[PDB]
């Protein structure tokens, strides 16, 4: 009928007639069954699609420009111009900040659409998760379609994101790099290719990152989230 | 169980198991704190 | 034992003996299965108690085994009013003794044959202490010399 | 209905004869459930299907390329190499791994409900025309020898796929027991029929004991322990 | 009615074991559970034993999955001598009455919840901790608490079969976790490998290593 | 003890028997021909005490319960 993430199959009962945007049946576990924790979920879907779409555009953006350093590894080797303890806080300050208040108004919208400074300023009445506004100066369209191809890019992100972290953990280098090393080999540089198991053999691909690295004189247990589960 | 548990509350039944545990009390009272002629504290 | 002598098997027929086949290890092994013997029988233990717990469910209750799911199999486990005779579409496959009189004289043929197997099995059991040998190696030592290979015959060397 | 498998077998009532293959068989009981008996009769048409093209391969692999053997045949070395890319069998692995999932995906999710996807997924205007379940059509179908007499057409692919079935079967057995090719077994029971047959060959796995595909050890078996 | 535990036979105990709770196949040959009040006590055991054995078999699991990856992971059998060589500083009296005192006030809060199952959800705990009921027809406490907490992601709050059907899950995972636990112990017994090692062992070689080759379950092979 | 043999393997064959007793050479033989006096060896009748242990005479005691056990089942 409809879009579906499984064509010829119907939608479950919590997902009839959605008003979320990007809504295509899915939910195998109904997690969304309840009313309040499916918009609770919305909005993390919603922060986690711009998040991963970031930082996917920051990857990608820093590998171009700067294709000799490693965006796993950026976090400790960089030359930040300042130090990172007050830089930490700093963040911490502002984005606890920021994520009360919207956190705020994902529980209750009309409660702090208002500046704290200025009285005149104030956000108009909007629905939750979508604030506009300021926030929204520029639209392309009417916004129904256009949030759908936000949130469809999100998933997208999202999904490109744990595609980086697992190249760069496997392969040990740039996404894009491993890119650029899929397509001139694309018969040997496939998980497949490099991980198989069988009933009396498993063949891992070794670990890249190192499992201790230091930084400022503490070391990181950053090893490479976990082996043994590797295929 | 009800029955059951009624046996075990008769009174030879509960008799025998108190002067087990009682027992088996005194004799690790002993085995970990041996010869124990005064209450010397 | 009768395809080790005519050499069908490569099983030399001292060796291919019922009771050597390591149903009694003192009695004679059997070390070229797939497995030990003994996890042989757990698993057999656990088949046959699948199988003769459900016979002694219907034996109890002669319309159960049924109406409970067992990978769709239940429905060959109606059986008959008889424990002995279940007969559906797996016991009685091929559908034998259709008109009553013909299955009666069927049960007499399956009844007298079993219990000349029995007699057949019991007599075996006695050959094998008695001799030593299979019951095969038997008939044919007894049609060799009836009158010094019998049962008096051979009742000076018995375990040697 | 008509001729049975066994000349006295009582038939099942859920076996009537109506769809094709019908001998009055099922001595287990597992087509008593209709669902069931749906899907065994979908499991029956892949199975058959895939027999068919795994016994046609073999017969034709070997009178086209006799000095490789079936058996063997998916080593990484005994494959044939058409171009300058390095063989890497985890490579063939993710080809066909991502394209018959997708494939049958899209049958099991037809099997689940009848016309359910029937349309293609980028224009929802022509469709596959199945008349019943397991027998897609359209493209499947583009030479259109159904349309007319379906049913003994039905039964003869039904037949040909047990067929083909007891013939893989045979097959994978006479492999394991003889080391050789079927079409080479039958020329060496035409020579010497009275040692080239079950006996003396069975009771022998020709297998090794392992295989090592470039350093992974793959443990193999011969369906019957007999060595 | 429903699939028994032994299928046909009709003397399963009476109509206290009906097709209500969670789990029921009628399985209870001793009749251990055969008073209400003792049923709803093994119900509360039950649930309580299968959470605890799916956490303690996870845990066991991915340390012995970790262990054989090179990890500085102790198998389950050892974590304990391991814990104390690595960290001297602790005192095993020290761990045991903490552990004892903090698994003490929930385990109070439970049994709490137990004589009374509406007396948890007020006071200084919220209205949360109420809980939902569901053995023996009460709709409060029991081994089911809802909430925002303990059902954080609120999968047994709308659609009852969902929550019907996740129970079921909860107590099919917790007997085989049981059970599992149980194997474990076994294997350790018998073996003195975990269990991972076990498993990589029979895969590796399906033959001679069976349970009738260590030497400790048949004792003379 | 530890290097007697097993008593199956004493009940096993009649060789280790007839190194003992060597009228199990004969086996059941003598028994059913009625030619019990062969059997002397093992169904003996001395009285007293074996004088490496001061007991009965063991092989008394089997021709003892075998009489015994004849009696009774008559
Ligand atoms: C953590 C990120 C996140 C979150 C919060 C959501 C939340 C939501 N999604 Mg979404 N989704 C995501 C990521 C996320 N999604 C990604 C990455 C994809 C691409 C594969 C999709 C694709 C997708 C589709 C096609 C649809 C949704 C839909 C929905 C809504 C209903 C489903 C539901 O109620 O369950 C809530 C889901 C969660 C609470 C996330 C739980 C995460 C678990 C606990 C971790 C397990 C991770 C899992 C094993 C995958 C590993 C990650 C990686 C290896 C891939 C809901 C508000 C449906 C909808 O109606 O749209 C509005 C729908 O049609 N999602
Ligand atoms: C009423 C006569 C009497 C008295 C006063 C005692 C007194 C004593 N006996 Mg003795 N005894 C007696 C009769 C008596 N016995 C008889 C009749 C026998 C023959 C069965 C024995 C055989 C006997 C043996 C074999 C031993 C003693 C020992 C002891 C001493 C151990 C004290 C102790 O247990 O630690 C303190 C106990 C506690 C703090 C527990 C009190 C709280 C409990 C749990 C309450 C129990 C509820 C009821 C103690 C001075 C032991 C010893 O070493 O002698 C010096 C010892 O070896 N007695
Ligand atoms: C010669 C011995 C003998 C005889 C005369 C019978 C006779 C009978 N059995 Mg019985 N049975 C036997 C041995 C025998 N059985 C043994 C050894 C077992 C243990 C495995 C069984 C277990 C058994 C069960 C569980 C049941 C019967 C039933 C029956 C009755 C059904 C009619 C029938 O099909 O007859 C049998 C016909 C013959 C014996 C002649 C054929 C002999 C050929 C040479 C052997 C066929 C084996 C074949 C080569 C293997 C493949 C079979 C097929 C796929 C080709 C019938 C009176 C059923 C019943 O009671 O119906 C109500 C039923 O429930 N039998
Ligand atoms: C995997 C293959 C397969 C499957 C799924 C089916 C499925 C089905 N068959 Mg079919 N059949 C097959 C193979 C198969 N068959 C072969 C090879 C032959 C030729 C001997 C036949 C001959 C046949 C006839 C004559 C009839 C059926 C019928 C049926 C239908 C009802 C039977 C039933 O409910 O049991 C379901 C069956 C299964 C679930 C398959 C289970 C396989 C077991 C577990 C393995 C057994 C191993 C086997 C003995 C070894 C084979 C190798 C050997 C040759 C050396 C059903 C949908 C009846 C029908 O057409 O209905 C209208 C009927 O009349 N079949
Ligand atoms: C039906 C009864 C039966 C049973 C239970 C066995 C059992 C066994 N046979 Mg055997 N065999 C049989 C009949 C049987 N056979 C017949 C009738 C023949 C003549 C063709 C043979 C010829 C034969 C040979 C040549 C060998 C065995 C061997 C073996 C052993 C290994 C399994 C194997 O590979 O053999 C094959 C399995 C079969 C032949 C089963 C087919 C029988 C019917 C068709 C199905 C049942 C095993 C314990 C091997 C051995 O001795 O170990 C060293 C061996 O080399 N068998
Ligand atoms: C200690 C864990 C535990 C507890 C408290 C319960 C409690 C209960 N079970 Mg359950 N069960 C368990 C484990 C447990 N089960 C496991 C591991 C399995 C998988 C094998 C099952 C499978 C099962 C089924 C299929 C069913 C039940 C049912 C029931 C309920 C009624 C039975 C009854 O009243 O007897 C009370 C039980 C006990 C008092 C515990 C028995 C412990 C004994 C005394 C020790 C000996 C057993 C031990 C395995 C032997 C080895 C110990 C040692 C040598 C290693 C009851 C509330 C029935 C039900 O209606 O569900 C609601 C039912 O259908 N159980
Ligand atoms: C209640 C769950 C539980 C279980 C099943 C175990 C089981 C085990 N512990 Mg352990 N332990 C526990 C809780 C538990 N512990 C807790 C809460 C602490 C305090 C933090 C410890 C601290 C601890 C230490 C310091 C040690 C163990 C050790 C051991 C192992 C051998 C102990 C032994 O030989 O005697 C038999 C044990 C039992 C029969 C357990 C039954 C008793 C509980 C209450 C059930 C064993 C497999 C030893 C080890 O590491 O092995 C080499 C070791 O020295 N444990
Ligand atoms: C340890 C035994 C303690 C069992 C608990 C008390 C049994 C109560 C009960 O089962 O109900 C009676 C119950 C009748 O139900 P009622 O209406 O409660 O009397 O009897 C039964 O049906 C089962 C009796 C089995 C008793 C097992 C005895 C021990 C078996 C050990 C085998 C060796
Ligand atoms: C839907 C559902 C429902 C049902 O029922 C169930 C299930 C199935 C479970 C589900 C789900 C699924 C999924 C897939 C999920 C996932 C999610 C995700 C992936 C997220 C992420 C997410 C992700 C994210 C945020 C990410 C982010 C990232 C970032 C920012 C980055 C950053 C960075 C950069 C720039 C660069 C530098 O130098 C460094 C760093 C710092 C590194
Ligand atoms: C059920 C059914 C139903 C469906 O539908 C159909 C069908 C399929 C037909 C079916 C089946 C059937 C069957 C299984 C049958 C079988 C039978 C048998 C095996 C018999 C034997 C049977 C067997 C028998 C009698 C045996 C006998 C034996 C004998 C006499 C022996 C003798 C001897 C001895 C003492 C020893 C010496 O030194 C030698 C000799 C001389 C050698
Ligand atoms: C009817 C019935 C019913 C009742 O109720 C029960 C009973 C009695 C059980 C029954 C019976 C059944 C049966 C007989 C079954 C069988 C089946 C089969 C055999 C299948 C196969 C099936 C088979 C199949 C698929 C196969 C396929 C194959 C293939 C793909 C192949 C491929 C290939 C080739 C080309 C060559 C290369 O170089 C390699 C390879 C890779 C090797």
């Amino acid at each position: 009928a409809r879009a579906n993430w499984l064509p010829g199959s119907d939608f479950p009962a919590h997902l009839e007639n959605c008003k979320l945007p990007g809504c295509y049946g899915f939910d195998p576990l109904g997690l969304g069954a309840n009313e309040e924790r499916l918009a609770w979920f919305a909005e993390s879907e919603r922060v986690h699609c711009r998040w991963a779409m970031l930082g996917v555009a920051g990857i990608l953006v820093q590998e171009i420009v700067k294709p000799d350093v490693f965006w796993y590894t950026s976090g400790a080797t960089v030359e930040l111009p300042f130090d990172i303890t007050g830089l930490l806080a700093f963040e911490l300050f502002v984005m606890h900040w920021v994520e009360s208040r919207r956190g705020y108004d994902i529980k209750k919208p009309g409660s702090m659409d208002q500046d704290p400074i200025f009285s005149n300023f104030k956000l108009p009445a909007h629905e939750p998760g979508y604030p506009g506004g300021i926030f929204a100066p520029f639209v392309p369209g009417s916004l129904e379609e256009l949030k759908v191809k936000e949130i469809k890019n999100g998933r997208l992100a999202m999904l490109a994101f744990i595609g980086f972290t697992m190249a760069a953990q496997v392969t040990g280098k740039n996404p894009l790099a491993a890119l650029r090393e899929h397509l001139d080999n694309p018969l040997g540089t496939t998980i497949f290719s490099k991980a198989v198991v069988v009933p009396g053999q498993a063949v891992v691909p070794p670990c890249a990152i190192p499992d201790t690295i230091e930084f400022q004189g503490i070391t990181i247990p950053a090893g490479c989230f976990l082996h043994s589960l590797w295929p | 169980m009800k029955d059951f548990t009624t046996y075990l509350s008769t009174a030879p039944v509960l008799t025998l198991l108190s002067v087990t545990v009682v027992a088996g009390l005194l004799i690790e009272i002993n085995r970990f704190f041996p010869d124990a002629l005064i209450a010397a504290f | 034992e009768i395809l080790a002598t005519a050499g069908l098997i490569p099983a030399t027929p001292e060796e291919a003996v019922w009771f050597r086949s390591g149903v009694i290890p003192p009695a004679g092994q059997y070390g070229k299965y797939w497995m030990d013997p003994y996890s042989l029988f757990w698993i057999e233990a656990i088949l046959m108690n699948f199988a003769e717990l459900k016979r002694w469910q219907d034996f109890k209750e002669p319309g159960s085994q049924s109406k409970q799911y067992f990978l769709g199999l239940e429905a060959v486990f109606g059986g008959s009013g008889n424990p002995a005779y279940p007969g559906g579409q797996w016991f009685n496959m091929l559908n034998l003794g259709k008109t009553p009189e013909e299955m009666k004289k069927l049960q007499t043929n399956e009844i007298r044959n079993g219990r000349l197997a029995m007699i057949a099995c019991l007599g075996c059991a006695a050959q094998g202490v008695m001799t030593q040998k299979g019951p095969f190696a038997n008939l044919l030592e007894h049609l060799a010399d009836p009158v010094s290979n019998n049962l008096l015959g051979n009742l000076a060397t018995i375990l040697k | 209905q008509r001729k049975l498998w066994f000349p006295g077998v009582a038939a099942p009532g859920y076996l009537d004869g109506s769809m094709a293959g019908d001998r009055g068989f099922d001595p287990m009981g597992l087509g008593a459930n209709p669902k069931m008996m749906t899907w065994y009769r979908q499991a029956e048409l892949q199975n058959g299907r895939w027999a068919m093209l795994g016994v046609a391969g073999i017969l034709g692999q070997e009178i086209i390329n006799p000095a490789q053997w079936w058996y063997t045949a998916g080593m990484p070395e005994n494959l044939p190499r058409f171009d300058s890319q390095p063989v890497n069998m985890g490579g063939i692995l993710a080809w066909e791994f991502i394209l018959m999932h997708f494939v049958e995906v899209r049958r099991w999710q037809d099997i689940r409900k009848k016309d359910s996807v029937n349309a293609d997924p980028f224009n929802p205007n022509l469709k596959v025309p199945n008349p019943e379940l397991g027998y897609p059509g359209g493209p499947f179908d583009p030479l259109g020898f159904s349309k007319g007499n379906f049913k003994e057409a039905q039964t003869k692919e039904i037949k040909n796929g047990r067929l083909a079935m007891v013939a893989f079967a045979a097959f994978t057995i006479q492999a394991q027991a003889t080391g050789k090719g079927p079409l080479q077994n039958l020329t060496d029971h035409l020579s010497a029929p009275f040692s080239n047959n079950w006996t003396t060959n069975i009771g022998h796995c020709m297998v090794p004991t392992s295989v090592d595909v470039q350093g992974l050890t793959i443990p193999l078996s011969c369906l019957w322990p007999g060595q | 009615v429903r699939e028994l535990w032994f299928p046909g036979n009709k003397e399963v105990v009476p109509d206290y074991l009906d097709g209500s709770l969670v789990g029921d196949h009628g399985f209870d040959p001793l009749g251990l559970g055969s008073s209400p009040e003792q049923l709803s006590w093994n119900v509360h055991a039950e649930i309580f034993h299968g959470r605890l054995a799916m956490t303690g078999v996870a845990g066991i699991l991915l340390t012995s999955l970790l262990h054989k990856g090179g990890a500085d992971v102790p198998e389950w059998f050892e974590a304990g001598r391991v814990y104390l060589d690595r960290n001297p500083n602790v005192d095993f009296g020290a761990l045991l009455f903490s552990t004892i005192v903090m698994s003490g006030f929930v385990e109070f809060k439970r049994l709490n919840d137990i004589r009374n199952p509406g007396s948890q959800g007020s006071g200084i705990l919220p209205e949360d901790f109420k809980g939902v009921g569901g053995p023996q027809g009460r709709t409060v406490g029991g081994p089911y608490v809802g909430g925002r907490y303990f059902d954080p992601m609120g999968l047994c709050r709308g659609s009852p079969e969902q929550t019907l059907k996740y129970k079921w899950n909860e107590i099919r995972n917790g007997r085989l976790a049981m059970m599992a636990f149980l194997g474990f112990a076994a294997q350790y017994a018998a073996t003195g490998k975990g269990p991972i090692d076990n498993l990589v062992d029979h895969v590796a070689d399906p033959f001679h290593t069976t349970f009738v080759h260590n030497g400790v379950s048949v004792p003379f092979i | 003890p530890k290097e007697i043999p097993l008593p199956h393997e004493f009940t096993l064959n009649p060789e280790l028997m007839a190194q003992l007793y060597p009228s199990f050479s004969k086996g059941l033989a003598p028994f059913f021909t009625l030619d019990w006096a062969q059997y002397s060896d093992f169904l003996t009748f001395q009285g007293g005490l074996n004088p490496v242990t001061g007991g009965l005479w063991l092989t008394d005691t089997v021709h003892h319960h075998l009489a015994i056990a004849v009696l009774f089942l008559i």
